[PDB]
């Protein structure tokens, strides 16, 4: 019961870090293509100018 | 009075086994909840922190 209950609670912990690294790789692909949005901002803008 | 003295002898024994495997249970249940506490609290703490 002490693994049991043990590895109960391991288990959990990669269910609720998988929720958060979920967020984080959306929010890392988000910010990604903001990124590319905004070089190409800058691109455009400095061929403007 | 032997036959008496034989049934108090082995009625002596019989709780004198009682309470030698009584102390055999207690110091498994005692060296078992020890570990059982110690891990199940020891992993929860260091979660909280």
């Amino acid at each position: 019961a002490k693994k049991e209950e043990e590895l109960q609670a391991a288990l959990a912990r990669v269910e609720e870090e998988a929720a958060q690294k979920n967020m984080a790789l959306k929010k890392i692909r988000e910010l990604e293509s903001q990124i590319s949005e905004l070089q190409e901002d800058l691109e455009s803008e400095r061929a403007s100018r | 009075d032997l036959n008496l003295e034989r049934s108090h002898a082995q009625k002596n024994e019989n709780a004198r086994q009682q309470l030698e495997r009584q102390n055999k249970e207690l110091k498994v249940k005692l060296q078992e909840m020890e570990g059982t506490v110690k891990s199940k609290y020891k992993a929860s703490i260091t979660a909280l922190e």
